[PDB]
């Protein structure tokens, strides 16, 4: 299997489908972006005000503050356990889609997306793809976009143009 | 000017992917996250000891097996949320993919046992700007810029599910 690829001065077809959409940067020095909304399901649950979203591929998770995090798990029925959060497995499949709202466009994650399923029992804990993170100025307070994020949309970080492009992975 | 380069990931879980760096000459070969929320280029290092956890199941840089190995010695530092990342400045010759460039880099001497002792690869190449850099330390990306080889000022990140 294919874990993973990075294209170093350009990017590669053969991984994502249709066409880039880029957003600005806030500020370069940093690969920060800004965010317009978090969606549970179809009503814009958080960062209603707009908010910053750092794309990190350095990260595990889709990360948020203490605070939008366990309102998005609050919404999620998932408990806090003392690092994660978990739900019951058999309500995993169940889970409503994720939309982070950035430039013109909604990226969407699914359950399938963001639980780790690994099990459908009832009697099973199954895990979230998405932590609570702190993180301090300068960069933050900011959501963070991770592995989560970057394993559905392709990204293209472009040093020329200070700008950040998603497009559907293909798997 | 015409080139792309690439490099294959393993993912390891869903929550790390890495691919090899070459250090030196001849290349000491190490795993490493390439992390756009970090702009530093970080390795163990042949002087950490074998009591911190996670010096001990990791590749270890060797400067004294390098001919192109360029002392510096400045001591830096990361301030992570489990303890203090130290270590001290180098330079040597970086193979990434296709590409070589010469680049000022961190050897680790000491670093918390979590989550270090966790991960599956040595290090990290930071791709973020220099502005986050610890010691205004040129990053790699910017240093494979200046040489002009880049079709585009760009990279590109797929990750697999597992
Ligand atoms: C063995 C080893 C590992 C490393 Cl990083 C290393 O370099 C020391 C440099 O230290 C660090 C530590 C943290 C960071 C974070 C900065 C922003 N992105 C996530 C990074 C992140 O959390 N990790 C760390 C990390 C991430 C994950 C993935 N899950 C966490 C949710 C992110 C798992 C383990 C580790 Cl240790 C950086 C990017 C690798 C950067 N550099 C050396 Cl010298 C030796
Ligand atoms: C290490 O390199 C940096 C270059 O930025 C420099 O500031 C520092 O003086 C160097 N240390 C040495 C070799 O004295």
């Amino acid at each position: 299997s294919l874990g993973g690829q990075i294209v170093l001065g350009g990017s590669d077809p053969q991984h994502y489908e249709g066409n880039f959409h880029y957003i600005n940067l806030i500020k370069t020095g940093v690969w920060q972006i800004q965010m317009k909304g978090v969606s549970v399901g179809s009503s814009t649950l958080l960062c209603e005000d707009g908010c910053l979203a750092l794309v990190d591929t350095g990260a595990s998770y889709i990360s948020g503050s203490t605070s939008s995090i366990e309102k998005l798990m609050e919404a999620l029925g998932a408990k806090k356990r003392l690092f994660d959060y978990v739900v019951k497995c058999n309500e995993g499949p169940t889970l409503p889609d994720i939309s982070f709202h950035l430039g013109g466009k909604e990226y969407t994650l699914t359950s399938a997306d963001y639980v780790f399923q690994e099990s459908y029992s009832s009697k099973k804990l199954c895990t979230l793809a998405i932590h609570a993170m702190d993180i301090p100025p300068p960069t933050g307070p900011t959501w963070a976009l991770g592995a989560t994020f970057i394993r559905k949309f392709y990204t293209e970080f472009d040093r020329r143009n200070n700008r950040i492009g998603f497009a559907l992975a293909r798997h | 000017g015409n080139t792309t380069s690439s490099v294959i990931l393993t993912n390891y879980m869903d929550t790390q992917y890495y691919g090899e760096i070459g250090i030196g000459t001849p290349p000491q070969t190490f795993k490493v996250v390439f992390d756009t929320g970090s702009s530093n280029v970080w390795v163990p290092s042949s002087k950490c000891s074998r009591l911190y956890t996670a010096c001990v199941y990791h590749k270890l840089f060797d400067a004294s097996d390098s001919s192109s190995y360029k002392h510096n010695g400045t001591e830096l530092t990361l301030r992570y949320s489990t303890g203090t990342v130290s270590g001290f400045l180098s330079q040597d010759i970086i193979t990434v993919g296709g590409i070589t460039v010469t680049q000022m880099f961190g050897e680790v001497t000491e670093m918390p046992a979590l989550p270090f002792m966790l991960a599956e690869f040595d290090g990290v190449v930071g791709m973020g700007f220099i502005e986050q850099a610890i010691g205004r330390v040129t990053p790699i990306f910017d240093n494979i810029i200046s040489q002009g080889v880049l079709k585009e000022d760009v990279f590109s990140f797929y990750y697999n599910r597992d």
